[PDB]
RNA sequence: UAAUUGCGAUAACGAACGAGACCUUAACCUACUAAAUAGUGGUGCUAGCAUUUGCUGGUUAUCCACUUCUUAGAGGGACUAUCGGUUUCAAGCCGAUGGAAGUUUGAGGCAAUAACAGGUCUGUGAUGCCCUUAGACGUUCUGGGCCGCACGCGCGCUACACUGACGGAGCCAGCGAGUCUAACCUUGGCCGAGAGGUCUUGGUAAUCUUGUGAAACUCCGUCGUGCUGGGGAUAGAGCAUUGUAAUUAUUGCUCUUCAACGAGGAAUUCCUAGUAAGCGCAAGUCAUCAGCUUGCGUUGAUUACGUCCCUGCCCUUUGUACACACC
C-alpha cells in the first residue's frame, strides 16, 4: 500500500481530458480516498520573430504558442492495481510520468 | 531656528586657492566652483573639517578655511580613504595625490604628453584632436569649432 | 458561531478580499486602521462608503481586508470597492431587504460604479510602434 | 451630532462634516448658482463630489464629458505638458491648494469662482475657416456651449502654464490669481485676454 | 455597425416561415426553440438567429412583411 | 536497441491525401507527362475519389525563361 | 541677485509686512521682499514657531498662511 | 608608420575643416534601373511555340 | 448691448468644407414662432441655449 | 487598548524611533558613514548626516516586524533607486550592501533581530517589545 | 453599413469565394468538479502590548472545514436587450433604463481574384546556367577591418528645469525565464564605499530565485530662478567582471573635468479611451555588452463621433491610334 503521485502533461488537451478522465474513473470504482484532479496555471511557450526570411518590407512580426498542460493525481495504492492502473491508462501526446514519492 | 543675527563679518566673493569663490553660495558649492574639486568630495570636506554644513560662505571664516585648505592639500594623513581622490597609483611615485586648481590642468597636460611623448595611439588620437575614447565619429562630433 | 462573509474588490489588477463579520465594529486595511493609508489624498475615497451609509450600520461589524497587486491606485480603489461590496453582502444576508435596497438607491446615485468593477483593460501592444495604437514614425525620403 | 467611536479611531473633524453634507474636502457644494445662463446642463456642480480622482469613463459616447462634473475637468486640464502627463494625483493636490489659495484671497464659495470664471471667459464668437480662393478668407461663427466651457477650461490652464513655466511663483498661486482675474474681468488675465482677442477678430471678419 | 448578414436574415426568415405557431415573442425561449429545431453548429450565430427571429416576429405581430 | 518499433499501414482514402498527390504529380512529371494532362488527372482523380475541392498550383519555368502559375481548380474551397 | 541674510532692516519690515497681506507664501515673501527664498522658509518657520500668521495647511512643495484673525 | 602619422604635418581635424566639401557627400541617388525596369534588358524575346510547346 | 439667448429645435446638417460647422434651427425663448437657421462652429444637440449679438445673418452653406 | 506598528502611522512612528535611538546610541556605527552615498544609484550622500543611519535602523526594524524574514538582498533591493546613467534611460540598482549589513548587525548586537532558519533574519520578543512600546508612546502623543 | 453590409428599386432569380461566421485571448460567474505545487477561517504550542476576551505574528505537514479571492475543464452569459424617437417606415441610427459588458464587447490569427520584372541565389544538401576548383573564389590558422572621418539624411535616448532637481521615509505590479552526463537563475551568510568576490542553499520548476519589495509615484526636508544643486557631453586616473586575448575606452564602479541646449525655422509623423503620453520590468540575439525590438504591467488625459478641403485608394460615366497596356 504505497502512497504515490501521477503527474501527466500534454499539448493536447481534449485528450489530455479523456485521459484524465479514465484515471479518475478507475480510482473511482476502486477508491482510494477520492482525489479529484488539481489544474495548473498553463504554460504559453512563445516565441516571436520575423516574418520576412530576409530584411526587406514592412517590419511586421509573427507570435508563435505553444501550450503545455499540466495535471497531477495521487493515488494510495497496492502494487498490482498501481502497474494495472500506469500500463493500461496510455495515450498517445500525453506522457504521464508516475513516482513513488 | 536657524536665523542669524550677524551684520559685518559677512563678506562678499572671496579667495581660495588662485579661484574666485563665490560669498553668497552654499560651503559645499562655492569648494565646487573651485576648480579640481566636486561635489562629494566638498561635502567631505566640510563634514570632515568640522565647518557648519548649514549656512553660506560669509562667516566659516579664515581658521576653518585654512583647516579646509590643508585637509585639500593632505587628504590622505585624515583617514579619507585613498580611493576617493582623483589620481592613484600615479606615474612613476605611486602615492596617491589629489590636483587643485591649476594642477588639474598643468597635470592632466602632463599625462597627455607623457603618452604623446611614447608614442601611443591615445597620444596620435589627442594630438589629431579626435575623439579619444572609442567612439564612431562617422555621424557626430560636427562643429567642433 | 462567527456569521462571517467574504467578498472581493477588483480594479485592473488588484484584487482585495474583504472578510466582514458581526463584531465591535472596527474596520482595517491589511493589518492596520483605514485612517492610516497612504496616498494621503485619498484618504476621503476610503472614507466614501463609510459616509454614504452613516457610522451606525458600520458600528456592529469587523471588516479586515487582505491587498495584493497592482499600483497604489488600483489598491485604494479595490479597497474601496471590495468594503462597498462587503456592507451590501452583509446586510443583504443578514438584515432588511429596504434596508440593502435603499443603501444601493444610494451608492447609485452617488457611484463611480461602487460595487461593479471598471472593465476597462489595457489592449495588448501591437508591432511596429511603441504603443497599442501608436506606430514608428516614417520619413518617406 | 451623535458620534460614534469606535476601536479605530475615525476622526471627528471628517466624522461631523461629511456626515451632515457631501462636501469637497470641506467645502459646500450647495449654494452654488450659475450666475449666467447659456451654460447650464453643461457645467455640472450639481452633484457633489470629495476629491477630483474618479475612474470615470467620459470620452465613450458623445457628451459624458459634459455630464463629468468641473473640477475634475479643471485638473485633467491641469495635466497638460509631457513633463506631467500622468500625474493626476499631484494635479489634484495642486487644485485642492488653488482652492485653499482662492479662499485666503476672498471669503466666497471657490467652486463658485471656477464657476464664475469659466462663465466671463467662454469665449462668445469664434471665428471658422473657409476655402475661399485667394487669401482663404474665414467667417465668424458662433458657439456651443459645450465648446465654450471646453475653451473656457484650456484658456485658464495655459495662462497658467505660460505665466508660471519660469518664475518663483507656484502653479497653484498662479492659477489662483488666473481664476481670481477671470471672474472678474480686469484685462489682466491671459484667458479674458484670449477671448478679447477672438471677439474683435471675430466681430472684424463678420 | 450591428449591419446583421445574409446567414441570419435566411436562417431567421425560413424558420419564421415555417414555425410560427410555435415561436414566442421573447428572445429566451426563441434562443431556446432555435438550440432545439435547429441543429446549428456555433453559438453566437444562436443568438443572431434568436434576435433576428424575434425582431421580425415583433413586426409580424405589428403588421404584414412583404418578404 | 528494441525502445523504438516501426509499423505500416495502407493509408485509407488514399486519393484524399495531399502529400500523396503532390509525390503523384511529382512521379509524372520526372516521367515526363505534359503539365496541363497530369495536373487535369490530379484534379479530376480528388474530385472523383471524394473530396469537396481540389487545387493545384504548379509553378515555375517549363520551356520559356519567363515563369508564370496556372492554376487548375475544381470544385469548392473555403479560405480564411 | 537677492539677499539672504537678514541685516535687521529685512527683519523689522517683515515683522511691520505681516498684517499687510493675507496670503503669505514662499513665492509670496519672495516678491514682495527681495528674500533669497531659503532665508524666506526660514521666516516662515519662525513665524508658525510663534504665529502672528496661523497655517491653512503645510506641504514640502508650498506653505499656505493667513494672518492671526 | 608610428613617427611619421605623428609628424605629418597634412593630418589633423583642423587641416580637415581647413579644406572644402565636395558636392558628392549631398548628392542623391542614380535610380535608373528602378525608373526603366518594365522594358526588358536580356533581349530574348518570348516566343509563341516555346510558351506553347512548355505550359 | 444686444445679447440674445437662443434654443434649439432641430439640427439641419453638418456643412463646412472641413465639415464641422453646424446648421441649427434656432428660437430665441421670446417667440415661439421666429426662428431662424444658424451656423454653430461647437458641436449641437437639441434643447441647449445659444447665444448670438448679430440675429441678422441668415448665412448658408460654407465653402 | 491594544496597540501595534501597523496601528501607528509610518512617517511619525519613524521619527520618533530614530530619536529615540540617537538618545540611547548604543549602535556602534562603522567608521564609513561619512564618506558613503547609501547606494551605487546616488550621487549625493545623505544630508542630515547625524541621524540618517538611526533613520535606517529604525526603517529596518520596522521592515523586519512587518515581513517573516528578509536578508541583505532584500533590504538592497528595497533601498535601492533608479541610477541615472547619463544619456541612456535609468535603471534600478540595489543599494549599499555594506551599510545594509552594518545596520543589520548593529540591531542584532543591541538585540533586535536574531537569525532565522532557513536563512535571513526575523524580530526578536525584546525587539518587538520596545517596538511595540515606542509604538504606544506615539500612539498616545496626543496632548 | 466597418463591409458588394443589408434594405429597397428592379430582366433578373437563386448561389459560391472574400467580409461576416470561425478560432485564440481579456472582461462576468457566491453555478458543478476539485486542490500540502494557491489561498481563507478555526482548533493546538508560543511571542509581545494591553491584559478586559482582543490585535499583530509565527508554526512543512498538530488537525479539521471551505473554494470568495488563484488555477481551468465542462458550461452559461449579449442578442443593440426593453422602451421612446426618426427613417421608404424598411435597412438601420440617436437617447434613456437594465446589465459585468451596448465602440464589429475590446484586441488579434487566418484572410478571395490576382498581379508586381517588389526583396531574398548571403537561410537551406531548393536550384538551372555560368565562373572557379590546388599559388583554390573550398576549408583552416594569425593579425587588421566591418567602429575609420571636411559633410548631408533617417529612427531614437538625455535635456533645456520648481507641473523640478537632491537626501531620507512609505510601499505597489504583470509578462516570462532558469542547470546532466554540466556550469543556468541564484536565496542566505561573510569581506568590500562600490562594482564585485568566497562558503554554501534551493529549483528541471503555481514548490526556489520571487511577493521578481521595479520605476514613475506619495510625505518630510534642502535648493530659490541663477548655464544653478538643470544638463552630464567631452575628458584624466584607479578599482573589478566576461573571455585565449579589452589596445581602436567590451562593460560596470569611484573621484575629477561641467561643453552645447533658456521650448526649437521651413516642414512633417503618430493618435479617438485604460487611448495618446509618462514610467519602468522581463524575453530575443548573449561569455560580456540595449540608448534596439518583441511583450507586460503602473500612472493615465485633451478633442471628435464628422467631412471630402488637402493627400492616397476604390467604383461609375466618359476618351484612346495603348494591350509588352503611359516605363
Ligand atoms: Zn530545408
Amino acid at each position: 500500500i504505497i502512497k504515490i503521485r501521477i503527474t501527466l502533461t500534454s499539448t493536447k488537451v481534449k485528450q489530455l481530458e479523456n485521459v484524465s478522465s479514465n484515471i479518475v474513473k478507475n480510482a473511482e470504482q476502486h477508491n482510494l480516498v477520492k482525489k479529484g484532479p488539481v489544474r495548473l496555471p498553463t504554460k504559453v511557450l512563445k516565441i516571436s520573430t520575423r516574418k520576412t526570411p530576409n530584411g526587406e518590407g514592412s517590419k511586421t512580426w509573427e507570435t508563435y504558442e505553444m501550450r503545455i498542460h499540466k495535471r497531477y493525481i495521487d493515488l494510495e495504492a497496492p502494487v498490482q492495481i498501481v502497474k494495472r492502473i500506469t500500463q493500461i491508462t496510455i495515450e498517445p501526446g500525453v506522457d504521464v510520468e508516475v513516482v513513488v514519492a | 531656528s536657524l536665523v542669524v543675527q550677524e551684520q559685518g563679518s559677512f563678506q562678499h566673493i572671496l579667495r581660495l586657492l588662485n579661484t574666485n569663490v563665490d560669498g553668497n553660495i552654499k560651503i559645499v558649492y562655492a569648494l565646487t566652483t573651485i576648480k579640481g574639486v566636486g561635489r562629494r568630495y566638498s561635502n567631505l570636506v566640510c563634514k570632515k573639517a568640522d565647518v557648519d554644513l548649514h549656512k553660506r560662505a560669509g562667516e566659516l571664516t579664515q581658521e576653518e578655511l585654512e583647516r579646509i585648505v590643508q585637509i585639500m592639500q593632505n587628504p590622505t594623513h585624515y583617514k579619507i580613504p585613498a580611493w576617493f581622490l582623483n589620481r592613484q597609483n600615479d606615474i612613476t611615485d605611486g602615492k596617491d595625490y589629489h590636483t587643485l586648481a591649476n594642477n588639474v590642468e598643468s597635470k592632466l597636460r602632463d599625462d597627455l604628453e607623457r603618452l604623446k611623448k611614447i608614442r601611443a595611439h591615445r597620444g596620435i588620437r589627442h594630438f589629431w584632436g579626435l575623439r579619444v575614447r572609442g567612439q564612431h565619429t562617422k555621424t557626430t562630433g560636427r562643429r567642433r569649432a | 458561531a462567527v456569521p462571517s462573509v467574504q467578498t472581493f474588490g477588483k480594479k485592473k489588477s488588484a484584487t482585495a478580499v474583504a472578510h466582514v463579520k458581526a463584531g465591535k465594529g472596527l474596520i482595517k486595511v491589511n493589518g492596520s486602521p483605514i485612517t492610516l493609508v497612504e496616498p494621503e489624498i485619498l484618504r476621503f475615497k476610503v472614507y466614501e462608503p463609510l459616509l454614504l451609509v452613516g457610522l451606525d450600520k458600520f458600528s456592529n461589524i469587523d471588516i479586515r481586508v487582505r491587498v495584493t497587486g497592482g499600483g497604489h491606485v488600483s489598491q485604494v480603489y479595490a479597497i474601496r470597492q471590495a468594503i462597498a461590496k462587503g456592507l451590501v453582502a452583509y446586510h443583504q444576508k443578514y438584515v432588511d431587504e429596504q434596508s440593502k435596497n435603499e443603501l444601493k438607491k444610494a451608492f447609485t446615485s452617488y457611484d463611480r460604479t461602487l460595487l461593479i468593477a471598471d472593465s476597462r483593460r489595457p489592449e495588448p501592444k501591437k508591432f511596429g510602434g511603441k504603443g497599442a495604437r501608436s506606430r514608428f514614425q516614417k520619413s518617406y525620403r | 451630532f451623535t458620534p460614534v467611536v469606535l476601536a479605530t479611531p475615525i476622526p471627528e473633524e471628517v466624522q461631523q462634516a461629511q456626515t451632515e453634507i457631501k462636501l469637497f474636502n470641506k467645502w459646500s457644494f450647495e449654494e452654488v448658482e450659475v450666475k449666467d445662463a447659456s451654460l447650464v446642463d453643461y457645467v455640472q456642480v450639481r452633484q457633489p463630489i470629495f476629491v477630483a480622482h474618479t475612474a470615470g469613463r467620459y470620452a465613450n459616447k458623445r457628451f459624458r464629458k459634459a455630464q463629468c462634473p468641473i473640477i475634475e475637468r479643471l485638473t485633467n486640464s491641469l495635466m497638460m505638458n509631457g513633463r506631467n502627463n500622468g500625474k493626476k494625483l499631484k494635479a489634484v493636490r495642486i487644485i485642492k491648494h488653488t482652492l485653499d489659495i482662492i479662499n485666503v484671497l476672498t471669503d466666497q464659495n471657490p467652486i463658485q469662482v471656477v464657476v464664475d470664471a469659466i462663465t466671463n471667459t467662454g469665449p462668445r464668437e469664434d471665428t471658422t475657416r473657409v476655402g475661399g480662393g485667394g487669401a482663404a478668407r474665414r467667417q465668424a461663427v458662433d458657439v456651443s456651449p459645450l465648446r465654450r466651457v471646453n475653451q473656457a477650461i484650456a484658456l485658464l490652464t495655459i495662462g497658467a502654464r505660460e505665466a508660471a513655466f519660469r518664475n518663483i511663483k507656484t502653479i497653484a498661486e498662479t492659477l489662483a490669481e488666473e481664476l481670481i482675474n477671470a471672474a472678474k474681468g480686469s484685462s489682466t488675465s491671459y484667458a479674458i485676454k484670449k477671448k478679447d482677442e477672438l471677439e474683435r477678430v471675430a466681430k472684424s471678419n463678420r | 455597425g450591428r449591419v446583421r448578414t445574409k446567414t441570419v436574415k435566411r436562417a431567421s426568415k425560413a424558420l419564421i416561415e415555417r414555425y410560427y405557431p410555435k415561436l414566442t415573442l421573447d428572445f429566451q425561449t426563441n434562443k431556446r426553440l432555435c438550440d432545439e429545431i435547429a441543429t446549428i453548429q456555433s453559438k453566437r450565430l444562436r443568438n443572431k438567429i434568436a434576435g433576428y427571429t424575434t425582431h421580425l416576429m415583433k413586426r409580424i405581430q405589428k403588421g404584414p412583411v412583404r418578404g | 536497441p528494441g525502445t523504438i518499433v516501426l509499423y505500416a499501414e495502407r493509408v485509407q482514402d488514399r486519393g484524399l491525401s495531399a502529400v500523396a498527390q503532390a509525390e503523384s504529380m511529382k512521379f509524372k512529371l520526372l516521367n515526363g507527362l505534359a503539365i496541363r494532362r497530369a495536373a487535369y488527372g490530379v484534379v479530376r482523380y480528388v474530385m472523383e475519389s471524394g473530396a469537396k475541392g481540389c487545387e493545384v498550383v504548379v509553378s515555375g519555368k517549363l520551356r520559356a525563361a519567363r515563369a508564370k502559375a496556372m492554376k487548375f481548380a475544381d470544385g469548392f474551397l473555403i479560405h480564411s | 541677485q537677492h539677499a539672504v541674510i537678514l541685516d535687521q532692516e529685512k527683519y523689522d519690515r517683515i515683522l511691520k509686512e505681516v498684517p499687510t497681506y493675507r496670503y503669505v507664501s514662499v513665492s509670496v515673501l519672495v516678491d514682495r521682499l527681495k528674500i533669497g527664498g531659503s532665508l524666506a522658509r526660514i521666516a516662515l518657520r519662525h513665524l508658525e514657531k510663534e504665529g502672528i500668521i496661523k497655517p491653512i495647511s503645510k506641504h514640502s512643495k508650498q506653505a499656505i498662511y493667513t494672518r492671526a484673525t | 608608420g608610428n613617427e611619421g602619422a605623428i609628424r605629418d604635418k597634412t593630418a589633423g581635424r583642423r587641416n580637415n575643416r581647413s579644406k572644402d566639401v565636395t558636392d558628392s557627400a549631398t548628392t542623391k541617388k542614380s535610380n535608373t534601373r528602378r525608373a526603366t525596369d518594365r522594358h526588358s534588358r536580356t533581349g530574348k524575346t518570348d516566343t509563341k511555340k516555346k510558351v506553347n510547346q512548355g505550359w | 448691448t444686444p445679447v440674445t439667448l437662443a434654443k434649439v429645435i432641430k439640427v439641419l446638417g453638418r456643412t463646412g468644407s472641413r465639415g464641422g460647422v453646424t446648421q441649427v434651427r434656432v428660437e430665441f425663448l421670446e417667440d415661439t414662432s421666429r426662428t431662424i437657421v444658424r451656423n454653430v462652429k461647437g458641436p449641437v444637440r437639441e434643447n441647449d441655449i445659444l447665444v448670438l449679438m448679430e440675429s441678422e445673418r441668415e448665412a448658408r452653406r460654407l465653402r | 487598548p491594544g496597540v501595534s506598528v501597523r496601528d501607528v502611522a509610518a512617517q511619525d512612528f519613524i521619527n520618533a524611533y530614530a530619536s529615540f535611538l540617537q538618545r540611547q546610541g548604543k549602535l556602534e556605527v562603522p567608521g564609513y558613514v561619512d564618506i558613503v552615498k547609501t547606494s551605487s544609484g546616488n550621487e549625493m550622500p545623505p544630508q542630515d548626516a547625524e541621524g540618517w543611519f538611526y533613520k535606517r535602523a529604525a526603517s529596518v526594524a520596522r521592515h523586519i516586524y512587518m515581513r517573516k524574514q528578509v536578508g541583505v538582498g532584500k533590504l538592497n533591493k528595497l533601498y535601492g533607486g533608479a541610477k541615472s546613467r547619463g544619456v541612456r534611460p535609468y535603471k534600478h540598482i540595489d543599494a549599499s550592501g555594506s551599510i545594509n549589513r552594518k545596520v543589520l548587525q548593529a540591531l542584532e548586537k543591541i538585540g533586535i533581530v536574531e537569525i532565522s532558519p532557513k536563512g535571513g533574519r526575523r524580530i526578536s520578543e525584546n525587539g518587538q517589545r520596545d517596538l511595540d512600546r515606542i509604538a504606544a508612546q506615539t500612539l498616545e502623543e496626543d496632548e
